[PDB]
């Protein structure tokens, strides 16, 4: 009730904090392919 | 408790910042691999 406030800023928070999991596990498999890659076309 | 809904929000807050930063290093990882891809191809 007093909280209604900060709660809606939490549950913005909440979401962001689970877009920016999910895009980070997106980069880190992004990065592994092309370290693939880039060890193909080096050794 | 304002104090405790407080400091989730901080807390909170805290960590997507931890994690853009984290992605921002990420990103700057790929763009590395990605010039040197291109310049030995």
């Amino acid at each position: 009730s007093d909280i209604l406030g900060m709660l809606k800023s939490l549950h913005q928070l909440q979401v962001e904090n689970r877009r920016l999991e999910e895009q980070i596990k997106n980069l880190t498999a992004k990065k592994e392919r092309l370290q693939l890659l880039n060890a193909q076309l080096s050794v | 408790q304002i104090e405790w809904a407080k400091a989730r929000v901080e807390k909170l807050r805290k960590r997507n910042q931890a994690l853009k930063s984290q992605t921002s290093e990420l990103q700057r990882q790929i763009a590395e691999l990605e010039a040197s891809n291109a310049e030995l191809k």
